[PDB]
């Protein structure tokens, strides 16, 4: 009999993991604080790393990546390509960012404004967007600067894709989210089925005052947009549909166009920081899964726009994703008395 | 040289320690005349602790025999193992107890105790370094409870700063003498509440069950009661009376086993328990489960309606010592919701090498469980239902004391009861 | 030469006390009666290895090493053990009933009782010294008599010697080796007490040594034997500076220099490599490279924590045998590609080497193999401040109950000394976030 | 990448390696700790012998 704790009641996920461990009869919930315990549902901040492993004859594991905070947060993320000889300044599918400390507080303030001054006088498209971990998206460095004096928190100004792939009929932004999973063994597994966050609204390229065409967050969508929900479901096109779009209207297929970028791009960042969170030699384990989120242009290229450490799930898709990570992830530390709905991206460790 | 003094009073607590030490003096290799016949050095290296040493390399139980009539002792002085004892050390009267605490602790007993304590005093002075006592006897009764309790009291006030520790009998309806066994018992149990540092319960309903369902005997007597008070004596003690990388005294293991004053009273425990397939080897895991299992358990309480606070498994025999660390850990970690969580690592494992006599292997069990508040409930009733009409008083008046002394032992074992209560939730 | 002074307090200060002071003599070459012919100077000398051993007349070489235990038996071994002959009986301290595993009891009941005659031992060892530099104690965080005894003699040692360094190698409590619940109150009443009388002190978790031995000697049940030989090792390498001819930590003081910039931060922690088992038919010898990448792996330290995690404030190599500086280099720069090595801002990015070039000496019989070279690294981590949250967390857990208070109170401990230890490891704990905060 | 103070003996010798440049109570106060603590044993013990009086 396996024994978890649950440490974070606002995880839909883990909320549907945690229901399905105890339906096979095999796995036994603890209180919170026990530490008497196989797996740990551990809390999204300040997670006591420190005190697992140490209990005689408990394999233990945990469903976060000591450290893997450096790629899922805004300004952390920026730091890490930047300074990584495995991504590198010049990293082809990363829009050009800066981390920016408001003035009331290293800063990239003037390597900022010398790109920035570069591109007004080269007569290019010079629109940048402003972001934290409360967006503005401006063409005018002075807007983007106060905006951030104005805020007490680290922001990142990064390039604006002013060319995004607009589906049709429609003329709409949107974005794409894939989970994978990475196992204590660090294999990286990726989810069979991503999803499509689409903006219900025409993308309009002479007004970035109304944010609601521009930015496409599932959230902003349902509560400032008027077309809610009027060409897919919930502004969620899945994978199926999108491919077949991307072949009646590009005469392409979504696996050569996007997927073989997106496949890239999760390789690289998840083995750039592999010996820094690798749990490989260490007294306990780890896994974690990740909500990437990436934006494709005109030209069919994809750009990494972030990464999630605690990412929610298509409502659709809560069942079968749920269940893959409880056989990749549980079960193959803690056995049980097709077809895998994930792709592996084999590596070298 | 951590010796230890040992006083057993009354019937109950004179026949229990007969056995215990007939026993544990063939496991150190003494025959009934104190003289050594054993074939390890490992019988000798800890023999001290629990037998002097006299003249002609004779060993002599550290050992003072307390009764207010003489029948008992004259069995026991006829007995198996009767010779080895100090003739100085039985201390006895002829009047009797009558089966009532205050005679023990009030009147005859107050007449024979200083007797006794000058006895005490002579083993304590011959000692290198005392570590403490220890008392058999049972609380349903006049002499082992009532001047049992006395002795203590007087033991306490002299040795302020020894340990002392009890084997206590608690009555049960199905195996009973009188009807006045809750007054008895209610009475002394404040007193051990206040002036021991460890008490195993041994509660004769347990003992009873055990005979009547797991041993499959038709109808227990007493001695086959006392057959299982003997092997768990044995057991509790086997890591003083030997050798290992366990080095711990009586005041080490208080330490680590009483995490409150007043809760101090354990659940003794002992596998295997075999009917005559008494041949067939049993395994480590086999060992485990059973001495956690409630039908192993001798206080007749339910370890599933409470928490463990603390618990000690002793095992015995050549074995694998990595096994039984992984069925240990195998215990708790399946069955954590009866560990209280605000004492981490509160199960600990010792080993000992030489195993009892006939048994390949065996193991005990020591719990401080909040479930020992049902045996302290059921003789709270069981004293209520006749004091509520005074019932039998007379015996104890008739010796001087008063009603409110009852009520004030009925509160304090409520209080009691409400103590453990607290700690379970 | 500058004498050194060592102090075992309790079971396990003198049961690794013991297996140190047998690997000494097997490093210098001396017989258990004492004698060492390689020394030419009979009845004298300001030898290195004259640090730990004053010599007599007769040419016996005598540890300056005081054994202190408030009960008999472990003593007893050392008594009558092989190198019984080593000692002298003013050396070995024995009381006839133990602290119980109780701070209160070895601190203050039993403690005042025995520290005058303690001191007055050390006191016999001190007058031979012509430059004494300190002392190295060794006890247990969980025992009554490491825990409670050592604090109050560390208290002393500063009135009675104080310009002369104190350091510790102090043993934190694993329940895999231990029968004592309480054993978290005593390591936190012991460090709280402890902490401005240490100048350097290097914990070892009985949980690393304990997997160490089973994983890499294959010892499926480890005894306190196996896990004290691998201890001493360590040990050795750490004080062999003090002991033979060199130019690196070569007094107690460079301990401090080279490892504490910050007085409270003086935990380092103590990785080494390579271990491996006698048993084996035959091991392929480890590179420097390879033994020098092993010192980042925490399978081999002293203390399971992630130094990934942290930040570095003072980092020391110390090889034993066949190593060459260039090899040192050259694996020290490919570490730096690979591994995640930070250090904090005040502090340079480098690393002090130093290097013996006699191979590590093994123990006829014992359970580690003959090895061409070897290594153990000392960095003082902020990782290490893992080790410290996970034993005030158990603390924490009993005491907002008081379970087992009594027993402390009980021997004239007042409750306000529990919460007055615990907030100081509170500020302990905020002193090393504040070190290793990005 | 510099080596600074190397120093060489018969059984060894010793260098660092620079990889990047930065960026009591008295005597008398223990005798009275251990004395209060003596006389709190004192009244409690003192405490029990008066309550076995009674
Ligand atoms: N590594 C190692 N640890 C030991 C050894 N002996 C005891 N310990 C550990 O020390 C702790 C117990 O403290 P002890 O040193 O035995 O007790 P003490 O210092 O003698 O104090 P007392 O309570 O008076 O006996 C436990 O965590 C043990 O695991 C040993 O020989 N080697
Ligand atoms: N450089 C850029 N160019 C174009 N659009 C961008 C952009 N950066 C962000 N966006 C838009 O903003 C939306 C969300 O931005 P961002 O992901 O930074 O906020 P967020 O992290 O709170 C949403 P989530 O974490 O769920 O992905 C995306 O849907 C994307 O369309
Ligand atoms: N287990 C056990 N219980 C006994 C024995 N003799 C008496 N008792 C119990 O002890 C109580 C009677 O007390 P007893 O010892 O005979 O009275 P005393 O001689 O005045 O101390 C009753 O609960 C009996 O069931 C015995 O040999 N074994
Ligand atoms: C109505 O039932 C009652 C009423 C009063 C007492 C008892 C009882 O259980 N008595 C007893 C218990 C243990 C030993 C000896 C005993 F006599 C039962
Ligand atoms: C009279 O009571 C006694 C007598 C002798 C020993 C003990 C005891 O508590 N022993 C013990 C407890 C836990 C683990 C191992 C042990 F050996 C109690
Ligand atoms: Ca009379
Ligand atoms: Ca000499
Ligand atoms: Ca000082
Ligand atoms: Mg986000
Ligand atoms: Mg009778
Ligand atoms: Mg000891």
């Amino acid at each position: 009999m396996y024994t978890f704790v649950v440490r974070d009641e606002n995880s839909s996920v883990y909320a549907e993991v945690s229901r399905l461990l105890l339906a096979t009869g095999q796995w036994k919930r603890l209180r919170k604080d026990n530490p008497r315990f196989n797996l740990m549902l551990g809390e999204r901040n300040r997670l006591p790393f420190g005190r697992l492993g140490h209990e005689p004859g408990l394999v233990q594991l945990v469903n976060y990546y000591r450290g893997a905070d450096k790629l899922c947060r805004k300004a952390s993320l920026v730091k890490l390509i930047k300074t990584s000889p495995e991504l590198s300044e010049s990293c082809t599918w990363f829009p050009e960012s800066y981390v920016i400390y408001p003035t009331n507080l290293t800063d990239e303030r003037e390597v900022f404004l010398a790109a920035y001054n570069r591109r007004r006088e080269g007569r290019e498209g010079n629109v940048w967007i402003a972001k934290s971990s409360g967006i503005l998206i401006s063409s005018e460095a002075s807007e983007l600067l106060d905006f951030i004096d104005e805020q007490g928190q680290v922001h990142v100004i990064q390039k604006y894709l002013e060319k995004p792939l607009l589906l049709e009929p429609g003329h709409r932004k949107f974005d794409i989210r894939s989970w994978v999973l990475v196992d204590h063994l660090y294999n990286i597994y990726l989810y069979r089925e991503g999803v499509l966050r689409t903006s219900s609204e025409p993308y309009n390229s002479a007004n970035f005052q109304d944010k609601t065409c521009h930015l496409t967050n599932h959230c902003i969508q349902k509560e400032y947009s008027k077309n809610y929900g009027r060409y897919e479901e919930g502004n969620e096109m899945f994978f199926e549909e999108f491919n077949q779009y991307l072949m009646d209207a590009l005469n392409t297929t979504l696996e050569n166009s996007i997927l073989l970028q997106i496949k890239h791009i999760i390789r690289s960042c998840l083995m750039c920081i592999e010996p820094a969170i690798s749990t490989k030699h260490l007294h306990y384990q780890s896994f974690q899964l990740f909500g990437f989120d990436f934006m494709v242009d005109e030209e069919l290229k994809v750009w990494l726009i972030e990464v999630n450490g605690a990412p929610a799930c298509a409502q659709k898709l809560y069942a079968e994703l749920c269940q893959g990570i409880v056989d990749v992830a549980i079960s193959s530390v803690f056995p049980l008395a097709p077809t895998s709905i994930f792709i592996k991206l084999h590596h070298h460790h | 040289m951590r010796e230890i003094v040992h006083i057993q009073a009354g019937q109950c607590g004179n026949q229990i320690g007969a056995k215990f030490w007939e026993v544990i003096s063939d496991e150190h290799g003494i025959d009934p005349t104190g003289s050594y016949h054993g074939d390890s050095d490992l019988q000798l290296e800890r023999i001290n602790v629990y037998y002097n040493e006299a003249t002609g390399n004779k060993y002599v139980p550290r050992a003072i025999l307390v009764d207010l009539e003489p029948g008992t002792m004259d069995s026991v002085r006829s007995g198996p193992f009767g010779q080895i004892f100090r003739p100085d050390n039985f201390v006895f009267g002829q009047s009797g107890a009558g089966n009532n605490w205050a005679k023990g602790h009030y009147t005859e007993g107050a007449e024979l105790v200083d007797s006794v304590l000058d006895v005490v005093r002579k083993e304590s002075e011959s000692c290198d370094c005392l570590q403490g006592f220890q008392l058999t006897h049972s609380l349903g009764g006049g002499t082992g409870s009532g001047m049992g309790t006395l002795l203590i009291s007087k033991i306490r006030e002299e040795y302020p700063d020894r340990i002392m520790n009890t084997f206590s009998v608690m009555p049960s309806p199905k195996v009973s003498d009188t009807v006045v066994e809750p007054y008895n018992a209610t009475l002394s149990v404040h007193q051990l509440v206040e002036n021991t540092d460890e008490t195993y319960c041994i509660d004769n309903e347990a003992l009873y069950d055990i005979c009547f369902r797991t041993l499959k005997l038709t109808t227990p007597t007493y001695g086959d009661l006392n057959h299982l008070v003997s092997a768990t004596m044995s057991g509790v003690t086997t890591c003083l009376r030997f050798p290992g990388q366990l080095n711990a005294d009586l005041r080490k293991l208080a330490v680590n086993m009483v995490p409150f004053p007043r809760l101090h009273f354990f659940m003794p425990g002992f596998a295997p328990l075999t009917s005559r397939q008494q041949y067939r080897a049993l395994t480590v895991p086999e060992l485990t489960q059973q001495m956690f299992d409630s039908k192993n358990m001798m206080a007749a309480c339910d370890p599933r309606h409470g928490r463990y606070l603390t618990v000690a498994a002793i095992f015995r025999g050549r074995m694998s010592m990595k096994e039984v660390d992984e069925q240990m850990l195998n215990v708790q970690n399946k069955n954590s919701s009866y560990f209280v969580e605000w004492i981490p690592n509160n199960v600990k494992t010792a080993v000992c090498d030489i195993p009892p006599r006939g048994l390949k292997m065996s193991a005990t069990f020591i719990g401080n469980s909040t479930a020992i508040q049902e045996l302290f409930k059921r003789i709270s009733e069981q004293f209520t239902a006749m004091f509520r009409r005074k019932a039998f008083l007379h015996w104890y008046t008739g010796e001087g004391m008063d009603e409110m002394e009852f009520t004030e032992a009925e509160s304090n074992m409520n209080d009691l009861v409400s103590e453990y209560q607290q700690y379970q939730d | 030469m500058r004498e050194c002074i060592s102090i075992h307090v309790g079971q396990a200060g003198v049961q690794i006390g013991n297996a140190c002071w047998e690997l000494y003599c097997l490093e210098h070459g001396i017989q258990p009666d004492g004698q060492m012919p390689s020394d030419k100077t009979i009845g004298g000398g300001d030898d290195s290895f004259n640090t730990f051993f004053s010599e007599t007349g007769a040419g016996k070489h005598v540890p300056r090493a005081v054994f202190v235990d408030l009960e008999p038996t472990v003593i007893d071994e050392v008594r009558t053990g092989t190198y019984r002959q080593l000692f002298h009986p003013e050396q070995l301290i024995t009381g006839k009933e133990d602290a119980a595993n109780n701070y209160a009891r070895g601190h203050y009941t039993i403690g005042k009782e025995i520290i005058d005659l303690v001191l007055d031992r050390i006191r016999k060892l001190a007058d031979q010294c012509t430059g004494l530099q300190g002392f190295l104690v060794f006890h247990s965080f969980g025992g009554g008599t490491g825990s409670g005894f050592t604090s109050l003699l560390m208290e002393r040692l500063s009135v009675d010697y104080g310009k002369k360094s104190k350091l510790e190698f102090s043993i934190y409590p694993a329940p895999q080796v231990s029968t004592a619940v309480v054993e978290p109150y005593n390591s936190i009443l012991t460090t709280h007490t402890t902490l401005e009388h240490s100048d350097c002190a290097f914990m070892v978790d009985n949980e690393a040594i304990y997997d160490i031995c089973r994983r890499n000697l294959d010892i499926e049940r480890p005894t306190y034997t196996n896990l004290n030989r691998l201890i001493s090792q360590i040990v050795s390498s750490i004080t062999a500076s003090l002991r033979f001819d060199g130019a690196l930590n070569v007094d107690l003081t460079e301990f401090q220099t080279n490892l504490v910039p910050y007085p409270r931060i003086h935990f380092p922690l103590a990785t080494y490599a390579p271990v491996i088992s006698a048993e084996k038919a035959y091991h392929e010898q480890l590179s420097v490279a390879e033994i020098t990448n092993a010192c980042f792996e925490p399978a081999n330290q002293m203390v399971k924590c992630d130094p990934r995690h942290g930040k570095y404030m003072a980092c020391c190599l110390l090889y034993r045998g066949d190593v060459v500086p260039k090899d040192v280099n050259a694996a020290i720069a490919t570490i730096k590609t690979k591994r995640s090595i930070q250090f904090v801002d005040w502090c340079p990015t480098g690393f002090k080497v130093g290097i013996n070039y006699q191979p590590p000496t093994v123990v006829p019989g014992g359970d580690l193999a003959k090895v061409q070279r070897a290594v153990c690294m000392l960095s003082n981590t902020t990782a290490i401040a893992e080790a410290w949250a996970r034993l005030d967390h158990k603390f924490d857990l009993m005491y907002a109950k008081r379970a087992f208070v009594h027993w402390y109170v009980g021997e004239g401990m007042e409750e306000g000394e529990f919460s007055e230890a615990r907030e100081d490891m509170a500020a302990l704990e905020k002193d090393y976030e504040e070190v290793g905060v990005d | 990448m510099e080596v600074i103070e190397l120093n060489k003996c018969t059984s060894g010798q010793s260098f660092e390696v620079i990889l990047k440049p930065p960026s009591d109570p008295s005597l008398e106060e223990i005798q009275k700790k251990l004395e209060a603590a003596e006389e709190r044993r004192k009244y409690q013990e003192a405490e029990l012998l008066k309550h076995l009086a009674e």
